[PDB]
């Protein structure tokens, strides 16, 4: 029972580190559209508030 | 007086034991030492895969 329960944890572990593994380039991939729209964003504000001092 | 015929005789008497004997308990004991030897070893390479 314990190589049983050795096996099945082993392969049920790396069922959950996938699953975690998922979860964390999920959190990744919100992360990077995050960062870049509005890295996009303050780019057009910092555009617009160069056209204002210029005006 | 010892007689060569009766000599050959204890030696078929003897025969017949070690061979009845042999099959009918020996082997299924070799069987036994081995199984207890065997799983033993069944155990010990379980536990070092196991860890």
């Amino acid at each position: 029972e314990q190589l049983a329960n050795a096996r099945r944890d082993y392969e049920a572990e790396i069922a959950r580190a996938r699953q975690e593994a998922a979860k964390i380039v999920a959190q990744a991939q919100e992360r990077a559209k995050q960062q870049e729209a509005e890295i996009i964003a303050q780019a057009r504000r910092e555009a617009e508030r160069l056209k204002e001092e210029a005006r | 007086g010892i007689n060569p015929t009766l000599f050959i005789a204890q030696l078929i008497n003897f025969l017949l034991l070690i061979f009845i004997l042999r099959a009918l308990l020996y082997r299924p004991v070799m069987n036994l030492l081995n199984e207890r030897t065997r799983r033993i070893e069944e155990s010990v390479r379980d536990a070092e895969k196991v860890r």
